[PDB]
């Protein structure tokens, strides 16, 4: 229907009266539109945070606030917090289709600088079970949100031949790359020795994974 | 207050007829209407209706119609959206707006469908023990590469489903096509000492709630 | 422009309305338009007067 092509975001650093103006291509994305300023998560507040762009719906705690506040439906981020972090996409629910908002992600300051766990174990008793040899190596709550692992198969700055999971927020805001040493037991096992090099911005972490032989 | 959060995304692979049982809290379903919209994580609430549970008339949105049969219980307050003979679309997290009337604004914490089905290979987590070498580290390496679970859903655990010590999951990686989850749960080396240290993996392929220890 | 979807029906609609740009004495024919203003007494061109025939 009302196409709405949102605006990407709710800026905000401090708490502070955002805006998750969410456009629409086609229209105002407005009551008819239905954007409901939803400050929909996957799971969580997936629902209108507000109410046809108008007022504060379900999922608002007044960041997700219902406001057509121009052709974009402004998901009224006031007081943005960190737990005001949404895709605050007022999604409408159109007449005639949905149409609805693509996003306006509201978010304030988060992401704290957390330890990168050296969870890094190697191609142990059941790591090595396999036919090929494969480490179990970490950096969970890596300061930054980016940790390039290299599980570096014998200290082998094993970029490849690992499979470096991506370095996802483990506990603190904070990223956990599930490194493995990985190979068909030629060099995972023959590397059974891993430091799993993940870390902020790609730091290489002695992650010791450092199987014996 | 409008919870019609759709069932979970529901592997029913396509031409099954899957069910987004937005099940309605109190938002006044039989008062107003309970919109299904099929929609993704942030596509934006593509209604299957302006669905007027309160009016006559529910003004059918074309968005997330189509095997998205919106099975909504105005009285039972459960926008059901039961996608009948869904077709490869169900997939999405289907948000059930408050058609008040037709006037299809809200959403909830809703589920999805998803109409593909995935083998349930093993559900092992290789439960690798703290650092091979070092063994000693601020948070033991109770690492569990959860094996190729052939559906996603690999649960990694540190401790049989108990006290996740520092869970270091990857996203049930598909470095083997399946639910590879190198869960390496940094446990406390206390934590997997103190409580358990059962690395579990309750993936969904082979369904159960592993307690490999590490 | 504004259009509500509380009627996706045009019917119960009502769309109405009002003007005051020139002005026209009431009448019977005439509801009772919003504006009872403007008293302002035109002339009438022809007058009534006895003449010789």
């Amino acid at each position: 229907e009302i196409v709405m092509t949102q605006s990407p975001a709710t800026l905000s650093v401090s708490p502070g009266e955002r805006a998750t103006l969410s456009c629409r291509a086609s229209q105002s994305v407005a009551t008819n539109v239905a954007w409901y300023q939803q400050k929909p998560g996957q799971a969580p507040r997936l629902l209108i945070y507000g109410a046809s762009t108008r007022a504060t719906g379900i999922p608002a705690r007044f960041s997700g606030s219902g406001s057509g506040t121009e052709f974009t439906l402004t998901i009224s981020s006031l007081q943005s917090e960190d737990f005001a972090v949404y895709y605050c996409q007022q999604c409408n629910d159109w007449l005639t289709f949905g149409q609805g908002t693509k996003v306006e992600i509201k978010r304030t300051v988060a992401a704290p600088s957390v330890f990168i766990f050296p969870p890094s174990d190697e191609q142990l008793k059941s790591g090595t079970a396999s036919v090929v040899c494969l480490l179990n190596n970490f950096y969970p709550r890596e300061a930054k949100v980016q940790w390039k692992v290299d599980n570096a198969l014998q200290s082998g700055n094993s970029q490849e031949s690992v499979t470096e999971q991506d370095s996802k927020d483990s506990t603190y805001s904070l990223s956990s790359t599930l490194t493995l040493s990985k190979a068909d037991y030629e060099k995972h096992k023959v590397y059974a020795c891993e430091v799993t090099h993940q870390g902020l911005s790609s730091p290489v972490t002695k992650s010791f994974n450092r199987g014996e032989c | 207050q409008v919870q019609l959060v759709e069932s979970g995304g529901g592997v029913v692979q396509p031409g099954r007829s899957l069910r987004l049982s937005c099940a309605a809290s109190g938002f006044t379903f039989s008062n107003y209407g309970i919109h299904w919209v099929r929609q993704a994580p942030g596509k934006g609430l593509e209604w299957v209706a302006v669905i007027s549970y309160d009016g006559r008339h529910k003004y059918i949105a074309d968005p997330v119609k189509g095997r998205f049969t919106i099975s909504r219980d105005n009285s039972k307050n459960m926008l059901y959206l039961q996608m009948n003979s869904l077709r490869t679309e169900d997939t999405a997290v289907y948000y059930c707006a408050k058609d008040t009337s037709g006037w299809y604004e809200f959403f909830d914490s809703w589920g999805q469908g998803i109409p593909v089905t995935v083998s349930s290979a093993s559900p092992t987590s290789p439960k690798v023990f703290p650092l091979s070498l070092c063994s000693t580290q601020p948070d033991g390496n109770v690492v569990i590469a959860c094996l190729v679970q052939g559906f996603f859903p690999q649960e990694p655990l540190s401790v049989t489903w108990s006290e996740s010590g520092q869970g270091v999951t990857a996203r049930n990686f598909p470095p083997s096509q399946d639910a590879s989850g190198d869960l390496y749960t940094t446990s406390s080396q206390l934590t997997l000492p103190a409580t358990q240290c059962l690395a579990g993996k309750s993936v969904t392929c082979h369904v159960k709630h592993y307690t490999n220890p590490s | 422009s504004d259009h509500t979807t509380t009627c996706t029906d045009v019917k119960q609609c009502r769309a109405y309305l009002i003007d005051n740009k020139k002005w026209v004495y009431n009448s019977g024919r005439l509801p009772r338009g919003e504006g009872d203003t403007f008293k302002g007494k035109l002339h009438v061109p022809f007058v009534p007067v006895k003449a010789k025939c």
